[PDB]
């Protein structure tokens, strides 16, 4: 699934 | 030699705006190609397509952005590249509706980007590496 921390970068 | 600090700032903030747009509700996956190329482009492109597929999106508030270091390597007729080290302080909210609450984060982290200028005068982010704090 998706995790919110995948959008850091 | 050093790159202009504001020029690195403008590159990183256009990347951050494009990230918000692509991961946002309007799902502008195409726009990733404006700023990203290579492995970074593949990673964020698959993330954007997965998020749009599962009907989730992201909301961002970029509290602080600061260029810690910035260098440019003009390697002749082979092209130019650059390395930017930036510290991001950012809050985000993943709007997913298969869960009773949306997951949020607030993170201050350093990130290094490696970019390459294309042969049209434009810069594109090619690789990245986070160190979280």
């Amino acid at each position: 699934h998706l995790d919110v921390m995948m959008a850091r970068g | 030699r050093p790159m202009d600090t504001e020029e690195a700032e403008e590159l990183v903030r256009q990347w951050e705006n494009v990230k918000a747009e692509a991961l946002g509700p309007t799902h502008q996956v195409y726009s990733l190609s404006e700023v990203l190329d290579e492995s970074m482009l593949v990673q964020w492109q698959t993330l954007a397509q997965t998020a749009e597929a599962k009907s989730c999106y992201w909301r961002f508030v970029l509290l602080h952005l600061e260029v810690l270091q910035a260098h440019i390597f003009e390697d002749g007729i082979a092209g130019e590249a650059a390395e930017i080290e930036a510290l991001l302080e950012e809050a985000a909210e993943l709007v997913d509706e298969s869960q009773p609450k949306n997951a949020k984060y607030y993170s201050t982290y350093k990130i290094r980007y490696i970019l390459k200028k294309q042969e049209d005068g434009l810069w594109k982010f090619c690789q990245s590496d986070i160190q979280i704090q």
